[PDB]
């Protein structure tokens, strides 16, 4: 039966690709100093 | 995009284990042709998996051929089915698998110029489209009651029959149900439309905005708790991230945030814009969790826009650079209320915080087609009305 | 008119007032040489044969050269119908883009359908502080 | 080449059928008689 049928799987063609979010840029300052009234 | 680069690897591993361990149910065929087609597509899926492993192992197939066999990468039921078949078919499918992999590894990589990430999306999409009701939760129950209380109606729908009912929940459909054949599902509602949840022993009863009620029972309590966890998580992911439905399954972190008003990992531009709306007066501040650190809260004060970070360790609260510590976040922040802050040349005093708003649009929300229809209309400068002809009315007594 | 369905023309008579004397002319959907008129409650139909460009009413041994010559001739006579009699007074003419069976419904032409605003007024307000009043 | 490939044409499956308009029912009266004023 299947001996006479040969065909590549249909889930092997690729198109338009894809893209996720990579990451977030780390950034933060610190410049506190404190006094009382 | 929704997910990040870190989560995709774990999600791919989850799907791969679900496929290999047969925990997920495969789709039954409709004839012999599609039955063979599904097996062929599964073999191609295994080819894709071994290709991904080889590329991420960083050697070409003949370098490491000893540990290659599709048996480990196919559903165990398929394994049992094929072992009960003739040997000639076995060697033939070995040759076919070898030919497909030899073609794909050598030619397709150059014809398509794809990377390790590129195969991930098609792997997940194919696993999505091949698995029946993939990514779904279905609950079967012996009792189901739906009632409506229209004017003079109080319609008690359903009957007292012995038929069995099934309940299915997905984020892309909402809530639907049907009778189990010995049929098409019917829509009930969606997550933002739901008002609240009430649980009685082992009985689940949900309420809608139009006063519609649906109630059902489970065999135990923890399963109903899981179900309400599902519905609350979906509501948070679609409707509002600053609300919970059931107090019995309320996560403590969101409880603390509500008690404190602190925001989550919202993007900087959002909070900067939020300061503009109120007036950008010196003294206001917004609190939100650092998008990178789990133990650090950052506040934005405000022209200038100054940021300040606070470390939270073992439930103890203290400001960075300060050798003292405070037991409560509110205790911490109340302490600094009565002091002056020196910043280079400019000094200021905080006066008032910022709190979340209903269904506030932000990065944490997910845009879907069905929720798009529930977006409020824009009528900032529009009035419409219908006239009533003076001859169509009769004036009566005061 | 052309081969328009009977219900369309019957409805058309209702809109104007269905007064005795009006009539509508349209080509027979089955015969290429015959015109049919609908007069008007009662709704009586009458057929006219057109051969070799000659115009004449069925059952009438006379003939007239022009359709207008034919129909003008019958203007000044009385019509007997069983027990009821009447006189035609005015015809019916087509209207712009009049919806009928002859038209074809397409997706692109659907977008060009006129909006329904039979009882709707909308307008935008201008704040009194946003304008400056000048000379007459 | 094609010796090893056998597949029925995809334009042989039928679904949902179709239906045109049949005709119009012939009908017409004639009851004229005329007099002058």
């Amino acid at each position: 039966p299947w001996f006479q049928g040969v065909k590549t799987p249909r889930a092997l063609d690729f198109s338009e690709y894809r893209y996720p979010v990579a990451t977030f840029q780390p950034s933060g300052p610190e410049f506190s100093d404190d006094l009382i009234l | 995009p929704l997910l990040d680069a870190s989560s995709l690897e774990y999600l791919f591993a989850q799907g791969q284990y679900d496929l290999i361990k047969c925990l997920a149910p495969i789709r039954d065929p409709k004839t012999e042709q599609d039955g063979h087609d599904i097996e062929n597509e599964c073999l191609g899926m295994a080819v894709l998996a071994i290709s991904h492993y080889a590329m991420m192992k960083k050697m070409q197939l003949p370098e490491l051929p000893k540990d290659i066999s599709y048996k480990r990468y196919i559903p165990e039921t398929l394994n049992k089915s094929i072992r009960q078949r003739n040997l000639l078919t076995r060697m033939r499918i070995n040759n076919v698998f070898k030919d497909f992999l030899k073609e794909f590894n050598n030619k397709t990589i150059c014809d398509s110029s794809v990377s390790t990430h590129d195969l991930k999306v098609k792997y997940l999409a194919t696993l999505e489209t091949l698995t029946k009701h993939y990514g779904a939760e279905i609950f079967e129950t012996s009792m189901l009651l739906i009632s409506s209380e229209n004017e003079l109606s109080r319609c008690h729908s359903n009957d007292s029959g012995n038929v069995l009912y099934e309940v299915m929940v997905t984020g892309n459909l909402g809530i639907q149900w049907r009778q189990k054949p010995n049929e098409e599902w019917n829509n009930f509602s969606y997550f933002p439309e739901i008002t609240h949840i009430v649980i009685k022993e082992s009985v689940v009863s949900i309420n809608k905005q139009d006063n519609k009620n649906m109630e059902l029972k489970l065999s135990s309590r923890e399963e109903a708790l899981s179900f309400v966890s599902l519905v609350d998580g979906y509501f948070r992911l679609t409707a509002d991230a600053h609300h919970y439905l059931c107090t019995d399954v309320a996560p403590p972190l969101i409880v603390h945030n509500i008690q404190n008003g602190c925001h989550g990992p919202i993007c900087t531009e959002y909070a900067i814009n939020k300061l503009r709306q109120e007036g950008s007066e010196e003294g206001m501040y917004v609190l939100r969790w650092s998008c990178t650190d789990f133990d650090n809260i950052l506040m934005t004060v405000t022209k200038q826009f100054k940021n300040f970070q606070i470390e939270v360790q073992k439930g103890r609260y203290s400001l960075h650079g300060s050798m003292d510590h405070f037991p409560s976040l509110r205790d911490l922040m109340n302490h600094l209320k009565k002091q002056i802050l020196r910043t280079d040349n400019i000094s200021f005093v905080l006066k008032r915080c910022c709190q979340p708003k209903p269904r506030e649009i932000s990065n944490l929300l997910v845009a879907t087609k069905k929720a798009q229809e529930w977006q409020p209309v824009y009528s900032m400068s529009q009035l419409s009305f219908d006239r009533i002809l003076k001859k169509d009315i009769i004036q009566g007594e005061h």
